[PDB]
RNA sequence: CCCCAUGAAAAGGGAGUCUGGAACGAUCCCGGGAGACCGUACCUAGAACCGACACUGGUGCCCCGGUGAGAAGCCCAAG
RNA sequence: CAAAGCCACGAUAGGUCGCAGUGACCAGAGGGACCUGACUGUUUAAUAAAAACAUAGGUCCCCGCUAGCCCGAAAGGGUGUG
């Protein structure tokens, strides 16, 4: 139950008026979504620990806008 | 004792000699097959070699391209 | 006495097996019966087999690793079946092939994966026609008889050179076998008590009787050099 | 090449596949497009010459034609439907 | 050919570069272009699609962009020419 | 930058491209309901654990103004 | 950049006291010669830390894989995703 690298450490008092000090454990930060092979995460995709639900937020208006930019795609269609 | 210099006085003079004459082969400004010299071609394993500009990867010998 | 080294290694215990989770995988020709066409995807680090392996993807989308040839890129277009021409990295049939062509990862059947010149720098020759069976020269100097319909991969293993540069300290050679089944470090038989080994014991280390040893000597007793026909260095 | 009523084919922005007809030439590195009636009906824009892929399939109108000129021209060699074939 | 590039480029116009000649070709507006052997293939096929679209001559240099870049004198490497203007050479029959 | 080291796997997430079906309909706003079961006191050690003991041993991990290179030696806060 | 306020480090000139200025604290005695193991590492938990073990380098032997070497009463198995 001490320390464990699988979070992070934080503590705060600058935009602070209050008086005392704390220490606040989160997990640490998410990538963009993954297997691999072809290897590169794109350009205007989201990646968030909880999902906002959005649809249209979280991906490009292109053709194929979530799967991959124009580099490993035009074999498929 | 050229890139040999950061053993000391160890190993021998014989056995520093013939480790630095590899590696001196190795870190030669070596020929991109694919492009041309342009950029630089780096190890990533023995056997696995790329070219920088390129991004071309191939397989070679052990410590040469 | 108690049991030798050899011979706890042979129940195959934890301290004496290979850790082969850490592997990409089989390294083996696949079962196919045509004339296909692959690419070669990528180039990976296998890490206790000394060669390169090359992950080829089929036009029937299959996937499967064999060791690579040296001089093969990636995004490379490669050829398999009776059909194939002589090229680098294509996976031929020795029947088709002239003579004293360069060839590796040779089988002796028509599917078992592979069997001869796989590790890195290693290639094998063809040498000669028997009646039903084609003959090849392996790298031991040798020679071995295949089927005609065995498949091989024109050029040599890639990672040669390997064994020019010395290791040159004792944690060099620790990694090494971290990886692979072979234990490290190795005692001397005439270091041990006479419990343990048939070297062991006296009061100054030698052996105490000549090295050589029969064919027929049980288990336990083959130590030394195993039925030499001559020893000396010249 | 890149001449007037040349059909071609954006290969990127929020289309990107859909077909249009060039009308005329703006600069050197823009020329002005229309899709009549397209799936989506893309506009009358200008567009980056290296934003478009060009097709074998022309169209006989004048430089600067309106969009009805156009679209009287694709019934005359019946390309109506003929945009999608390729 | 070497003895026609030395002309050339003593009294014709020319362009160094894909990106200017691309635009150029698509256009219309060079005689001609020769691309060295070591191009990248995606520009490659760029200029061999969009050349026959307007009869244009192309001439695949047997070499690199290295030695085509030593020919014209030019400290680094070209790949592509554009040919905008002979001059008074007789390279454009090729 | 380095390796004759190339440095886990899954459940669970998101997206894309297609096929079939209905014309009603949300990954957006507003209001309402629900979310079993089991642990949770205290010590965590020159007196709460193991060593026959309120045993100078072992089992612990994580953290903490002046002089000074310093988490050292010396002096002193909070406790 | 230069000015202003804070801050750090490196130097200069003069004056001065003590037995003593890294004033306590912290804090290497040095040199010449021979044997031995090359080196970093390991060991007799509770009388032996070594010149013993290991090591990198050297060299020899078996074996073309349905092999060589080893485990099992058998089915079979470890080296071997080689």
């Amino acid at each position: 139950s001490p320390q464990q690298r699988s979070g992070s450490f934080r503590k705060v008092f600058v935009k602070l008026p209050s008086g005392k000090s704390t220490i606040h454990y989160e997990r640490r930060k998410d990538n963009i979504a993954r297997c691999g092979m072809c290897k590169k995460p794109l350009n205007g995709v989201k990646n968030n620990y909880t999902y906002k639900y959005s649809k249209t937020e979280k991906r490009p208006e292109r053709v194929y806008g979530g799967y991959l930019c124009h580099k490993c795609l035009e074999s498929l269609i | 004792t050229g890139i040999a210099g950061r053993f000391g006085a160890r190993y021998g003079s014989s056995t520093r000699k013939k480790w630095k004459e590899v590696m001196e082969r190795r870190y030669m400004p070596h020929q991109c097959p694919y492009c041309k010299t342009t950029g630089k071609v780096v190890r990533i394993a023995s056997g696995i070699w790329y070219c920088r500009k390129c991004e071309t990867k191939w397989a070679g010998l052990a410590y040469t391209p | 006495g108690k049991k030798l080294l050899q011979q706890r290694a042979g129940r195959g215990g934890i301290n004496f097996r290979s850790p082969s989770w850490r592997r990409v995988g089989p390294a083996r020709y696949p079962n196919i019966e045509g004339d296909h066409k692959g690419k070669i995807i990528d180039i990976l680090h296998n890490p206790g087999v000394t060669a390169p392996v090359v992950k080829v993807k089929l036009d029937n989308g299959l996937q499967f690793y064999i060791p690579a040839v040296q001089g093969v890129a990636v995004g490379q277009e490669i050829s398999i079946g009776k059909n194939a021409t002589i090229s680098n990295g294509n996976i031929v049939e020795v029947g088709q092939l002239p003579e004293g062509t360069v060839i590796c990862n040779v089988e002796k059947l028509k599917g078992d994966g592979g069997k001869f010149a796989r590790a890195a720098g290693s290639y094998a020759v063809i040498s000669g026609k028997a009646g039903n069976k084609v003959l090849i020269k392996l790298s031991s100097e040798k020679i071995v008889e295949v089927s005609q319909n065995a498949r091989a991969t024109v050029g040599i293993i890639a990672g040669g050179g390997f064994v020019e540069k010395p290791l040159l300290k004792a944690g060099n050679n620790y990694w090494k076998y971290r990886v692979r089944a072979v234990k490290w470090p190795v005692v001397r038989g005439v270091a041990m008590n006479a419990v343990s080994h048939p070297h062991g014991g006296g009061l100054h280390q030698s052996v105490s009787r000549p090295s050589t040893v029969s064919r027929n000597a049980p288990p336990g007793r083959k130590v030394g050099h195993i039925a030499s026909r001559r020893t000396g260095r010249r | 090449a890149i001449e007037i009523g040349r059909i071609c084919v954006k290969t990127r922005g929020r289309e990107a596949g859909k077909k249009c007809v060039i009308v005329d030439i703006i600069d050197s590195n823009f020329v002005l497009v229309t899709g009549p009636k397209e799936i989506n009906g893309v506009k009358r824009r200008r567009v980056n010459i290296l934003h478009i892929e060009p097709t074998d399939k022309k169209v006989e109108i004048n430089k600067g034609a309106t969009d009805q000129e156009v679209k009287q021209a694709i019934e005359q060699s019946g390309l109506t439907d003929f945009i999608k074939e390729a | 050919f070497e003895g026609e590039l030395k002309t050339l480029l003593r009294s014709g116009k020319v362009i160094l570069g894909t990106r200017k000649t691309l635009k150029l070709l698509k256009t219309g507006k060079v005689k001609g272009v020769v691309v060295s052997s070591t191009l990248r293939q995606d520009l490659k096929d760029d200029i061999m699609t969009f050349s026959k679209f307007s009869d244009i001559p192309i001439y695949l240099y047997k070499g690199s962009g290295y030695e085509l870049g030593t020919l014209c004198g030019k400290p680094f490497m070209v790949s592509v020419i554009g040919i905008v203007d002979e001059g008074e050479s007789k390279i454009l029959e090729f």
